[PDB]
């Protein structure tokens, strides 16, 4: 019944630049608040507390403003170290908090198209009865990306799972793979496949497909 | 900035050997009723024979009382008075049932409805001993705000 | 010094009842007060605030989790206890207990290291593993599906082949398993020249399959 | 100055909760022994009853240890660790005496003589206590100057 | 709040015990401390006689040990002294105090003082003379052989305030204190205004109004 | 053999100057000194403690360094309230202190000769079996002055006891009184009864003399 919210839920700030959080009380939570930083593998670390001052053992590169319903957590100059997701959280009730939904901080870089792939079904797969057509985006930036499939034209909806890789190490990019799962008696009705990819970095959306089997 | 720092410390002190004293009860509650020393364990178990422990709780009650009436701040004046107000039902309840309590055989199940705030029934002055922990504990999470907010004038 | 240790098991049924217990290290509910709380990260959420104990034992519920939660603390007070009854899935998260105090800040200092305890209806199973096919680079994979719990480990050739490999997040399915796929960019000139073999291996159930993959 | 402060302060509450937690066996040494509750009075007298309390005394004392174990600062090692030693073995002196104080029927002398530190004879682990209370005393003296040496940074260097 | 109260009787004979208690007020032996007595004996400064502990640990001067006991009442709301055996060396004006504190450490919170002498008893009343004058002139009252003290002298039932000093009183060989009180008055005055002065001892009744004569 | 040493045991300033008491220690203390306020009637106040720190509640014209053996407390314009007596202190040992002997601090004025008076013995007094010779200084400063007493022209001692006022609310002066007591045989033996009075604001000692019975 109070609220915190992160008004971005994503930044991509490029390497050396600033970066500034805020969070927001559905009511005054006071000089009150404090910030963690959490990299996937780790707990939560705590940064800031009473909103303003630093927890022992964190750079002088994070910054924290408060002092009623307006937050902000400033890191000056964030390093590689520095990306992760950071929460706000509302303390002002003592034992009692309130998190925020979290914000993730990415790194910055020039836009990739993604290099798109599809595959058909494994031929050990259509006896055990089921079917699943993958589709993977590779190497792209940002990570907004829309992948639609059409079976004969037939746009699909509610059948498949995407899962998205972390932010590459090396080059920065992503990759995804959208698996459309239909059983083989939906697979045989059916001949052309296609995903289209839609990204920031293609002119027009690229489609790829297959017909099962050659011709 | 330089006398409140070190007032704040002299609440914070009070406060917490209230609930040091509080501490004393409970860890008795816990590990003594039904228990005599033993040379190897420690503690081995002897049972019904509670009296002197439980003479023993109110001892440290009513040196729980004393404390609490050392305390002496404005600002804290309402909610100290409170932990002295659920002081003093603890100790008039265990007094109260001095019928049960008072004497050597106490049973192992009255001397935990006396002093054990966690167990089952808390007919003998667990439930007044539990209105005392959490009023203490009001006043000891008002406290430590008390002097972080004294030390937080540095910066 | 300062130090907090995590908790016991990871998977039971839905309905029964999760019991988690942290262990203090190098510390003891002391001054005369420290080390309270317990927190969750369930998959895809953020962190959000489970309860809070007291030295005394003293506990405060989050409500949603009301009636359901209970925290106590062990006497020899070297670990206190979670209780979490009943759970359906989606109390399959990752617990963190911490400190949520010092005189100083009245949150939230010493952390776990994070536990895992997944809610679902059993059936613990081994992989199936399903070959990707490839069509100036080409691109080849593997699909490991329908699998319980996780995690599974992906190597290419042994651990010979480490650049291109993207190994996706596993997805949970609408029956109950979990399946990722792991894919490679391969130079599209050493198809038939160079063998392709991916190594799945489960610790739940003690499979190793090595699957290839041909164009 | 402000990583002084808030470090310097948890040790003297640290310690002042050990002393803390010592009145409580001293007080009990005072007033309990020998007593029961009574409705006017508070407490009345009853001999040679004093074995439960005996336990609640050896079980705050084992809870002082624990305590002492969770102390750790370099400066006040040596203290500590001295501290740590008395409280062990006073512990050790009531497991030691076990044949007198291991009854409900332990007698008022008997029960004086392990936990009350003014008794006349101090020969079943009183003379420990109070060997364990000086150490204790002396840690809070070094405590309290490593605080305030911290907060004499407001004036003066 | 902070307030220390001090204690029962003086005017002990030599070579017994004179034993004071310290009764705290608004405040309780807590965190988990308070401790300490002071005296000060005539014509000489203060000096520590001995701290105690909230558990109870003593430390002397030393030059008092085996002498003196600090003792803590359970029920802790008071401290004693006890001093034996007492020489008239020991008479003086005892103090206890809160010598102690986390951030000052001595010696902080006072008593308000208690008067202890150390004499073989004879309480007696004053035997009271006057001081005849011979361009001013100058008369008085000479307060003799009395014990303990005080005496209090106020001059024509305190209606003469101007001119008069009532010195301090005076322990002479006897064992019992003398002052004298002189007041100046216009010479012109000498038969022509009456002077009395009346002499006021509480231990004994001994209320004497004794009139001066040139 | 820890040794605590004021530096004047008597001090005198004029009102609103500054004050400069010094305490020195026989060997360091270290940053571990206390200084008091005492005036006649009340408990010490704790003035400086560590040396440096003024315990809160007292002007900001008290101030004190320290640091080893070297010790000051100064007062920079003291008022009428500051003329007291003012003791250092070494609490080095904690539990245990030793004070120093005191520096009064007087109020500071210019030289006033004392007006001598003497008073023959009472006749009230000689059917008691005493007489007491009561010589008086009145209204004088400073307080340093000396007082012999000459029967037949024999120099008198051993046989006198004297008492000072207090330094005047009004005036700042002091007043003393010497009493010489005989018995009525020492009495009726001689004839002159001579005091003289020697002081800083006399050209030369002032004698004042009595034949008993005119
Ligand atoms: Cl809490
Ligand atoms: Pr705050
Ligand atoms: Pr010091």
């Amino acid at each position: 019944e109070i609220v915190m919210t992160q008004s971005p839920v994503t930044l991509s700030v490029s390497p050396g630049e600033r970066a500034t959080l805020s969070c927001r009380a559905s009511q005054s939570v006071g000089n009150n608040l404090a910030w963690y930083q959490h990299k996937p593998g780790q707990a939560p670390r705590l940064l800031i507390y009473d909103a303003s001052t630093r927890a022992t053992g964190i750079p002088g590169r994070f910054s924290g403003s408060g002092s009623g319903t307006e937050f902000t957590l400033t890191i000056s100059s964030l390093q590689s170290e520095d990306f992760a997701v950071y929460y706000c959280q509302e303390y002002n009730n003592w034992p009692r908090y309130t998190f925020g939904q979290g914000a993730k901080l990415e790194i910055r870089r020039t836009v990739a198209a993604p290099s798109v792939f599809i595959f058909p079904p494994s031929d050990e797969q259509l006896k055990s009865g089921t079917a699943s057509v993958v589709c993977l985006l590779n190497n792209f930036y940002p990570r907004e990306a829309k992948v639609q499939w059409k079976v004969d034209n037939a746009l699909q909806s509610g059948n498949s799972q995407e899962s998205v890789t972390e932010q590459d190490s090396k080059d920065s990019t992503y990759s995804l793979s959208s698996t459309l799962t239909l059983s083989k008696a939906d697979y045989e009705k059916h001949k052309v496949y296609a995903c289209e990819v839609t990204h920031q970095g293609l002119s027009s959306p690229v489609t790829k497909s297959f017909n099962r089997g050659e011709c | 900035i330089s006398k409140k720092i070190t007032d704040s410390n002299a609440v914070l002190l009070a406060v917490k050997e209230v609930e040091a004293l509080l501490s004393s009860i409970d860890e008795i509650a816990a590990k003594a009723i039904g228990k005599k020393i033993h040379q190897n364990n420690g503690l081995d178990t002897e049972n019904n024979h509670n009296g002197s422990l439980l003479a023993g709780a109110y001892a440290i009650s009513t040196l729980i009382k004393q404390k609490l009436d050392g305390l002496k701040n404005e600002g804290l004046k309402e909610k100290i008075d409170a932990a002295k107000k659920c002081s003093e039902t603890f100790t008039n309840k265990l007094k109260e049932k001095h019928t049960d309590l008072g004497k050597e055989g106490v049973t192992d199940a009255d001397a935990k409805e006396a002093i054990l705030k966690t167990n089952g029934t808390k007919t003998k002055g667990a439930e007044e001993l539990g209105k005392l922990f959490e009023s203490v504990e009001v006043l000891s999470k008002a406290a430590k705000e008390m002097l972080a907010n004294s030390v937080k004038e540095l910066t | 010094q300062l130090q907090l240790q995590e908790s016991g098991p990871g998977l039971v049924k839905p309905s029964q009842t999760l019991s988690l217990t942290c262990t203090l290290s190098g510390g003891s509910i002391s001054s005369t007060s420290y080390y309270w709380g317990w927190i969750r990260q369930p998959p895809g959420s953020g962190l959000e605030w489970i309860g809070s104990m007291y030295h005394s034992g003293n506990t405060y519920y989050k409500s949603s989790l009301k009636g359901r939660v209970t925290i106590s603390l062990d006497t020899s007070r070297t670990q206190f206890s979670l209780r979490l009854t009943s759970v359906t899935a989606a109390d399959t998260a990752v617990y963190y207990c911490a400190r949520l105090g010092d005189v100083f800040n009245s949150a939230m200092d010493v952390w776990g290291q994070g536990t895992t305890v997944i809610v679902s209806s059993a059936s613990t199973k081994g992989p199936s593993v399903f070959p990707l096919a490839p069509s100036g680079t080409a691109a080849l994979g593997c699909l490991v599906k329908d699998y319980f719990p996780e995690p599974v480990t992906v190597s290419w050739n042994s651990g010979a082949l480490t650049s291109g490999v993207h190994t996706f997040p596993a997805v949970l399915q609408s029956s109950g398993l979990y399946s990722l796929s792991s894919v490679v960019t391969v130079p599209s000139s050493s198809l038939g020249t160079q063998t392709y073999i991916c190594n799945v291996n489960h610790k739940p159930s003690n499979t190793k399959v090595d699957k290839r993959v041909e164009p």
